[PDB]
């Protein structure tokens, strides 16, 4: 459904085998993971705050592990991995 | 592609690689190639949009 | 609230939402705050969305 | 901050120059390039444009660029004119002229020039062809250009070769997909077994070129030879022995010679810049003013460098624990207070310069001033203002 142009037609079914795995580590940026440095901006010995963009810690991760074998389903289009990027 | 799917290098591979319909050069905003140190454990990445700006 | 080394190293941020903890940590701007009692200007009330009044 | 170059002037500079046959192919993406520092770095001579001019490549970006590149042979030169009816333009490469496109003229020199021979076709190559045994600095260049189908083998059956028993023609055995010739006896007495075949004795002259394999094919645009022409009769396997496939000497084609461009111990290469998408693109030209000259303290230079503009007086520092990608830092309010060049590895430390006041006491019995500067130097005031 992420298409909008016929390629393959062959060897497409519909079985369920999508696995929503959803990892048992949180977000940890105490040790500067998840946090980005600024694009053109550096700081020396400095300890000033960033109205930036971070991920929310405390949120387990979300693992979307996706692979193909000869075959394919149309099933993991949409629900459940594809989800709505918002910001 | 309604069905997009991308190969491997090493071996072998299911299909090949064809995902579109790219049958003459199309027009990019930003390409090119950049290489990273293969030799390291991880690899962090980052991607947020600002008044229609990319990152 | 990011800090840098002398060599402008990321090794400590606060989350400053993540708990109460956060909020006074990055309220002065340092990883240990001094003592004293801390007013947390922002706290969460959680509250419900109003829409389409009706006369 | 700026952006990665194209690198043009390292593959107009390069020392594996191609022949006209395989012009060499390069298109530039999402970059950015100097016209007068590439037009400095090589040793051009003339410039010319077809339905634009060198002026207006100032503002106006291009969507992509598109070059070519081939020697010039020493008499082969004058002919080189958009609109000339010559071999070059006939057989070898054509001009677009219904396009906005530019004419270099450059020279490189004779020392440290490779030449690399190989003709772009696949039935050429294909049937019977080896390398081009040529001497050195040989600019080949093609004067007719043939064409043959996708089911037509340059051979005949064995059943018909052993039939003539003098000048009998070669014969093999083609691949699956092809269609062999058409030969017929038209003995007239005047041998034991007069044979004769179609595109007799050569392809650019025969009586029938409507039963001939093969027929003159104009150059196009990007688009090379599609062959030099070859006789049926002069390659095959003699009397069907039936020992390979149906392979043809390298001798038996024709309509091609060489040059060369030995001219004042230089030699040219021709250059088309060929542009498409007027005002409008990602790649194109950024040869206006930059922030980028000899930067020099003891004056507050101006400095607008990493999109931040200000006021100060330059000093050296050195700082080399930057990072690989780190270009300048800030204070703990967080405004500018330094930078580090990207193309001179330097390190400065911003410092504003002088904007005070002065006071100057005035007395209503008095007629002068006594003009006094806070905070400062006799020796700074006496050679940043005046005497
Ligand atoms: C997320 C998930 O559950 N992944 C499975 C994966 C997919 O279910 C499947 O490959 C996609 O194809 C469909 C839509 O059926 O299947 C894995 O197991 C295969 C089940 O078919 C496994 O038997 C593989 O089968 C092959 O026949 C093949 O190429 O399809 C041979 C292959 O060696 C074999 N793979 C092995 C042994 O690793 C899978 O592909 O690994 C199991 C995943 O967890
Ligand atoms: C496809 O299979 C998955 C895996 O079992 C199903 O997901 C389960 O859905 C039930 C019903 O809500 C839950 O109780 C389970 O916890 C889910 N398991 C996992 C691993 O997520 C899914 O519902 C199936 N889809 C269809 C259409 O049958
Ligand atoms: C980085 O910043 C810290 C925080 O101010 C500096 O530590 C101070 O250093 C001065 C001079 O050595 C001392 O008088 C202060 O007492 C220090 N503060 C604390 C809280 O210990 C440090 O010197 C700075 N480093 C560099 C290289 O500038
Ligand atoms: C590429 O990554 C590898 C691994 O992340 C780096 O190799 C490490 O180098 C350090 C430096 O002495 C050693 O202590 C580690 O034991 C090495 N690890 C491994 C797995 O070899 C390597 O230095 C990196 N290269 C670059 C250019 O960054
Ligand atoms: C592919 O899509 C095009 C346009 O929707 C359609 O004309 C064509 O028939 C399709 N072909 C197949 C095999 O589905
Ligand atoms: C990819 O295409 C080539 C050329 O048609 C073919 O030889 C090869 O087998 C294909 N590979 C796969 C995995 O289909
Ligand atoms: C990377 O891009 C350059 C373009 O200049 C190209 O020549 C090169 O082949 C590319 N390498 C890979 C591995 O894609
Ligand atoms: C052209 O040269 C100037 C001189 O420093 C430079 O600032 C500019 O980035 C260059 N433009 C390119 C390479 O496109
Ligand atoms: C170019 O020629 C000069 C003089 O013959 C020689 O010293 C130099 O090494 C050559 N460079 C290359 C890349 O061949
Ligand atoms: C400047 O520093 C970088 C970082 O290591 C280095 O790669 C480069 O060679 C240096 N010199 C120039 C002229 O960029
Ligand atoms: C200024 O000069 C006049 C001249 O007569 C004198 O009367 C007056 O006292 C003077 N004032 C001062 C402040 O010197």
């Amino acid at each position: 459904v992420i298409g909008d142009f016929n390629c393959t037609n062959f060897a497409i079914n519909d079985l369920n085998t999508t696995i929503p795995r959803i990892s048992e580590y949180v977000v940890d940026v105490s040790y500067g993971l998840g946090t980005y440095y600024i694009l053109d901006r550096v700081y020396l010995n400095t300890t000033i705050l960033f109205t930036g963009y971070f991920p929310k810690s405390g949120a387990n991760f979300r693992d979307l592990s996706l692979k193909g074998t000869t075959k394919l389903s149309t099933l993991w289009y949409q629900k459940p991995f594809l989800s709505d990027f918002n910001n | 592609c309604e069905y997009p799917h991308t190969i491997c290098k090493s071996i072998g591979s299911s299909r090949n690689e064809s995902w579109h319909f790219d049958k003459s050069e199309p027009l990019c905003l930003f390409k090119k190639n950049f290489t990273y140190n293969v030799s390291t454990d991880w690899l962090y990445f980052h991607f947020y949009q600002e008044r229609g700006t990319f990152y | 609230l990011l800090k840098f080394d002398d060599r402008g190293v990321i090794t400590n941020a606060v989350d400053c939402s993540s708990s109460f903890f956060s909020e006074i940590q990055c309220k002065t701007k340092s990883l240990l705050p001094n003592t004293g009692v801390y007013d947390l200007s922002g706290f969460t009330v959680k509250p419900v969305a109003t829409v389409h009044r009706r006369i | 901050p700026d952006l990665p170059d194209c690198d043009i002037d390292k593959w107009l500079n390069n020392f594996n120059v191609p022949s006209p046959l395989n012009w060499e192919r390069k298109i530039f993406s999402n970059c950015n390039f100097n016209l007068s520092t590439l037009l400095r770095l090589v040793h051009t001579d003339s410039f010319s444009c077809n339905n634009f001019d060198e002026s207006k490549i100032y503002g106006s970006c291009f969507k992509s660029i598109v070059l070519d590149k081939f020697a010039i042979p020493n008499s082969r030169r004058s002919d080189l004119q958009l609109g000339s009816s010559g071999f070059l333009q006939s057989s070898n490469y054509k001009i677009d002229t219904t396009s906005s496109s530019c004419q270099l003229y450059y020279s490189l020199p004779a020392i440290n020039v490779t030449i690399n021979n190989y003709n772009p076709s696949s039935w050429n190559r294909r049937y019977g062809f080896n390398n081009f045994n040529l001497s050195s600095h040989s600019v080949v260049y093609s004067r007719y250009c043939f064409s043959v189908n996708n089911t037509f083998c340059p051979c005949a059956k064995p059943s018909f070769a052993s039939s003539c028993k003098s000048h009998k023609p070669p014969s093999a055995s083609c691949p699956i997909g092809t269609n062999y010739r058409s030969c017929e006896s038209t003995t007239v007495l005047d041998h034991t077994d007069w044979c004769r075949c179609s595109c007799l004795p050569d392809p650019i002259t025969a009586y029938d070129p409507r039963s001939c394999s093969q027929k003159k094919s104009l150059v196009g645009v990007g688009e090379h030879c599609a062959g030099f022409g070859v006789d049926e009769e002069k390659c095959g396997v003699l009397d069907g022995s039936y020992n390979v496939s149906c392979l043809c000497s390298t001798d038996a084609f024709l309509g091609w010679s060489y040059d060369t461009c030995v001219s004042n111990n230089r030699c040219n290469i021709f250059s088309n810049f060929i542009l498409n998408g007027i005002n409008s693109g990602t790649t194109c030209s950024n040869d206006l003013l930059q922030p980028n000259t000899e930067v020099f303290t003891d004056v507050c230079v101006d400095y607008d460098l990493y999109g931040i503009t200000g006021q100060g007086i330059f000093k050296e520092v050195s700082a080399v624990y930057y990072n690989s990608w780190q270009n300048l830092l800030y204070d703990f309010n967080g405004n500018i207070i330094g930078f580090k060049d990207f193309v001179t590895n330097k390190t400065y430390n911003i410092f504003p310069c002088y904007a005070g006041r002065v006071s100057a006491a005035f007395h209503q019995n008095a007629s002068s001033l006594a003009l006094l500067y806070r905070n400062l130097k006799c020796s700074y005031v006496l050679n940043n203002i005046s005497l």
